[PDB]
């Protein structure tokens, strides 16, 4: 329906600091194959599967009510998605196109004002 | 023409039933088959040295297509 381009970085947090790495993937967003889900998914398209480490094409599911949106938790790099789950194995995002990196980050991702109306808008709507 | 000593180069190279002749079976280039002889023309087969890593990939269109 909509699509989006971002990447993935590794799992390790101990600063909350994730350097990205050059790896070529795309996620897109569909509800379902049947769509009785209720909620949209975050699947991962199958471009390239780098040697070095495990990487295959496996889905994400979003829990309604308990994730909350923060704008940025590195105080380093920048545009890093945080989603917060319990013991889901988070998937930390990043935005590839890069409007910034020159400034000061505090709440800015993309847009404060447009991204705060998207994830906030589908963690209250369910079906 | 003629035949000298053989160097090493890139991967994919065009190798003729004469060129092949000369391939050397080193450690390095990480040859070891069950046949241990071999340099003729056509596909030539490479057994699993080590299973704890992979020894390299190379983007081709069979991996895209199947």
């Amino acid at each position: 329906v909509i699509k989006f381009r971002a990447g993935v970085c590794e799992y390790n947090e101990d600063s909350r600091l994730c350097t990205p790495i050059p790896v070529q993937g795309e996620i897109e967003i569909k509800p379902n194959e049947e769509e009785e889900l209720g909620f949209w998914d975050f699947e991962w398209r199958p471009t390239e599967k780098p040697v070095g480490r495990e990487l295959d094409p496996i889905s994400l599911i979003l829990i309604p009510g308990e994730t909350m949106w923060v704008p940025i938790k590195s105080s380093k790099s920048g545009r890093i998605f945080a989603l917060v789950f319990s013991s889901n194995e988070r998937y930390f995002f990043w935005l590839q196109e890069k409007n910034s990196g020159n400034l000061p980050l505090n709440e800015l991702s993309a847009k404060d004002k447009e991204i705060y109306n998207k994830m906030i808008g589908v963690l209250n709507n369910s079906s | 023409k003629y035949s000298s000593k053989p160097y090493k180069v890139d991967n994919m190279t065009r190798i003729l039933p004469q060129q092949s002749r000369y391939i050397s079976f080193i450690k390095d280039d990480r040859f070891v088959p069950v046949r241990k002889f071999k340099g003729n023309n056509g596909v030539v087969v490479l057994r699993d040295r080590e299973p704890k890593e992979p020894v390299a990939l190379i983007e081709t269109v069979r991996q895209m297509k199947d």
